[PDB]
């Protein structure tokens, strides 16, 4: 039993769009 | 051919509420496609592309 880490505000879709595949980008594709 | 980004074993079952957020269970072998912002990275596991926070994957062997 372990208490997972309170997930933080995931990277700005854009930087993700800058460091991810077009696939994941489709999930965001919001940028800014 | 086939390309690869990186790898990082999981440790906690991350509750995925958003799309891009790649959901994974405790102790898992996800396919890290790349680094996304240090605190997160690209995650493609099971014909599905998303992302996850490295905090849930101290990694084991890249």
């Amino acid at each position: 039993s372990k208490p997972q880490p309170a997930v933080p505000p995931r990277p700005s879709a854009d930087l993700i769009l800058n460091r991810c595949s077009e696939s994941t980008k489709r999930k965001l594709a919001s940028a800014v | 051919q086939l390309k690869k980004g990186s790898q990082v074993e999981a440790l906690f079952s991350y509750e995925a509420t958003q799309p891009e957020d790649l959901e994974f269970q405790e102790g898992d072998i996800i396919l890290v496609l790349s680094k996304v912002n240090e605190e997160w990275l690209e995650g493609e596991s099971k014909g599905k592309v998303g992302i996850f926070p490295k905090v849930f994957v101290e990694d084991s062997a890249t």
